[PDB]
């Protein structure tokens, strides 16, 4: 990984070296390229994972969200781009290094063998991006939603950090290759039970578990554009990315102690469903539908099943590029009229024609139209959690229908209807603006047609 | 004919012979405790370096 990470430690001597004039310039360029070699991960031709050293080491479910990490690095950077340019030279440097270092540390942890290594470079995560939020937020709620983002997710990290270190002082080691051939089946003791929480809830927190998901659209609706579109694509998997990596070692208690997790996220995706109804703010209308979206996530890593992990993984991958999509969309128009209420613009398909097609792609992928791999998840997720017990596709059922309403109800109020004619600032979209959503829709649309690169472990 | 010694004489440190054997524990000392043995060898680098968490060297 190393060959992915030292070019990656460059864009940052590159970003304050390089001319006022071509810093946007270069270090997209090179982010790109960056992307690029981080395909090799997928030369994948046997059933053993590549392993490079005693602290990298990539798998089938580390490789998809490695490359999800370095492909979003050059998207994000067009993003910021147009709403930084009244800034003097050293904020925009400054601005472009607190993406890159979210780059490198995002690729460290999902590449690190070792759990204490994940646990640094998971919690280093938040510094940068406590300094996006607030330092270059919009609103004055902005503090309030860097201290909510900050201290939910300390406070659930310190339980993981003692477990973590309990596992070692009994194991003798945190390397996940020997965790996961010398592991030991749980007692059900009352202090195992605590020791699954301990290990549980910062992950279910980041996900997140429905009733903990404030800070989500606090965080989201007042984050700069780069600063949900890394959240809502990458920072919430690591809640599921360490889930499924810890889980093993937690045997058997996770075929009872799941059961109230399971039951706030079939339950919670549909409050969360339900609230991108009424939800009056654009923003916020997707946040939710991602705190909707990683409950079926949750779910299904809870009942590890060949099936639900499967299907995990590939909405974590979809889910990563779609809500990244609709936050790029919404952000668009919030440049042009400043206004994050949903219902402030309407007909807006009468002059941003083909703007008004990438919102009606990113609106079908979201509500998980065949063959996407939006479905393929929810579908996959759906068997899986059938098997496991008959009613939940009461749950999941109902949770279907409410997700075509808002996100049909998301394109009829912002695109149809009459145009909102006394908006004479409208300007025609930026070819920036839709090279940034053709990014998005057509790795999504070519991982549909060779599903198998996002399958995870277990398929 | 007695001579009456001078001026420093009676402080001097002088040497008697006697039969009397000499004592060899005269503190009725029991036997000291046996120190820790001692660890024997030349060094050599640590196993795989400190071995600190995630730390290769
Ligand atoms: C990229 C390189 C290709 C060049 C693209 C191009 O030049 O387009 C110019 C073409 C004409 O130029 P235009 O006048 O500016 O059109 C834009 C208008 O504003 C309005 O554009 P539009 O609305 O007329 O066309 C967009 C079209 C969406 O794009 C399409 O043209 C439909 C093509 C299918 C996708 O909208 C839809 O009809 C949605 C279709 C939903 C499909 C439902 C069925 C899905 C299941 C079947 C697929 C799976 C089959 C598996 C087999 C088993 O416009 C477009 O095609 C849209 C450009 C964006 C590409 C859309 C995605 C395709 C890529
Ligand atoms: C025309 C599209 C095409 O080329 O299809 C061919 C190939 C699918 O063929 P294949 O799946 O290998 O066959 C297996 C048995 N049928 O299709 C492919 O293999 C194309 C796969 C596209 C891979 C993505 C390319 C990189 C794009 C940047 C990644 C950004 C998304 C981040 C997620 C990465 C997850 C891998
Ligand atoms: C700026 C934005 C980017 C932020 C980056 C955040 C970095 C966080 C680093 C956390 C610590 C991880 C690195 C420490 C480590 O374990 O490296 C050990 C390294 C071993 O040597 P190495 O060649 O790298 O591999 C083994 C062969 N000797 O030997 C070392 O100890 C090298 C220590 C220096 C690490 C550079
Ligand atoms: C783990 C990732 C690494 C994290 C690294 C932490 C980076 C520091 C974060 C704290 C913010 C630094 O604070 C930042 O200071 C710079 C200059 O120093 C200020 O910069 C701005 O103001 C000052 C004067 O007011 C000017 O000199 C400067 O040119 C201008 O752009 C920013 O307004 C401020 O936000
Ligand atoms: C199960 C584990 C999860 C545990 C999660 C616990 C997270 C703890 C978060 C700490 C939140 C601190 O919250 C702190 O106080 C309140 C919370 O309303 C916010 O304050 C806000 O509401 C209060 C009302 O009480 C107003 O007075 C204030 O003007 C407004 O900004 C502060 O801006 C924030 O700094
Ligand atoms: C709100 C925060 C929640 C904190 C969560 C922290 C995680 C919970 C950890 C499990 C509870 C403690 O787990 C504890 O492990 C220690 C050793 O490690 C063992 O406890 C015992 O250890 C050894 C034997 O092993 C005995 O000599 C000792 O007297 C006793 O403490 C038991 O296994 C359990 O009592």
């Amino acid at each position: 990984m190393l060959k992915i990470i030292l070019p990656s430690l460059m864009l940052l001597p590159l970003t304050w070296l390089s001319s006022p004039k071509k810093t946007w310039t270069n270090v997209t360029s090179y982010s790109f390229l960056i992307s690029l070699t981080s395909l090799t991960l997928l030369w994948q031709t046997d059933e053993n994972y590549k392993n490079f050293s005693n602290m990298f080491s990539s798998d089938p479910l580390s490789t998809p969200l490695i490359i999800l990490t370095a492909w979003l690095l050059p998207l994000m950077l067009m993003a910021s781009q147009n709403h930084l340019k009244k800034d003097n030279n050293v904020l925009q440097k400054l601005y472009i290094s607190m993406l890159i270092s979210l780059q490198i540390l995002l690729i460290m942890t999902f590449s690190a063998t070792e759990l204490i290594m994940f646990y640094i470079l998971f919690e280093a995560t938040l510094i940068p991006t406590l300094i996006i939020i607030t330092r270059w937020g919009n609103q004055t709620e902005r503090l309030n939603a860097g201290i909510y983002f900050l201290f939910y997710t300390l406070i659930g990290s310190i339980p993981l950090l003692i477990a973590l270190i309990l596992i070692q002082n009994h194991v003798g080691t945190l390397n996940l290759m020997i965790l996961s051939f010398t592991t030991h089946t749980l007692d059900a003791s009352w202090s195992n039970n605590l020791l699954w929480l301990a290990c549980m809830m910062a992950f279910l927190i980041k996900m997140p578990l429905y009733g903990v998901h404030l800070w989500l659209p606090k965080a989201h609706v007042e984050a700069p554009i780069a600063g949900s579109m890394i959240l809502a694509a990458i920072l919430l998997k690591l809640g599921s990315y360490g889930m499924i990596r810890i889980s093993i070692i937690l045997d058997p208690l996770t075929k009872y102690m799941a059961y109230p997790f399971i039951l706030l996220s079939l339950w919670g995706m549909i409050m969360t469903s339900s609230i991108c109804l009424r939800q009056t703010d654009l923003k916020s209308l997707i946040a939710y539908s991602s705190v909707s979206h990683m409950a079926l996530v949750i779910a299904s890593i809870m009942i590890q099943t060949p099936w639900s992990f499967m299907g995990a993984t590939m909405l974590m991958i979809a889910h990563g590029l779609t809500s990244s999509l609709l936050f790029c969309l919404a952000n668009s128009n919030y440049e042009r009229i400043h206004s994050r209420t949903m219902i402030m613009a309407r007909g807006l398909q009468m002059v941003f024609p083909l703007m008004a097609t990438w919102w009606l792609m990113a609106s079908l992928a979201n509500l998980a139209l065949p063959p996407s791999i939006n479905l393929m998840g929810e579908l996959f997720i759906t068997m899986s959690l059938f098997s496991w017990s008959n009613f939940t596709i009461i749950l999941m059922g109902i949770n279907i229908i409410i997700t075509g309403m808002y996100s049909m109800y998301m394109i009829i109020t912002t695109q149809r209807g009459k145009l909102t004619n006394h908006m004479i600032n409208l300007q025609p979209s930026h070819t920036r603006e839709l090279t940034l959503m053709a990014l998005h829709m057509i790795p999504l649309i070519l991982l549909t047609t060779s599903p198998k690169l996002i399958t995870g472990l277990t398929m | 004919g007695w001579v009456r010694p001078d001026l420093g004489q009676l402080s001097k440190v002088t040497k008697v012979k006697t039969d009397r054997p000499l004592p060899e524990n005269p503190y009725h000392s029991r036997a000291r405790p046996e120190p820790n043995p001692v660890i024997e060898g030349d060094l050599k680098p640590a196993k795989h370096g400190t071995r600190f968490f995630f730390w290769t060297v």
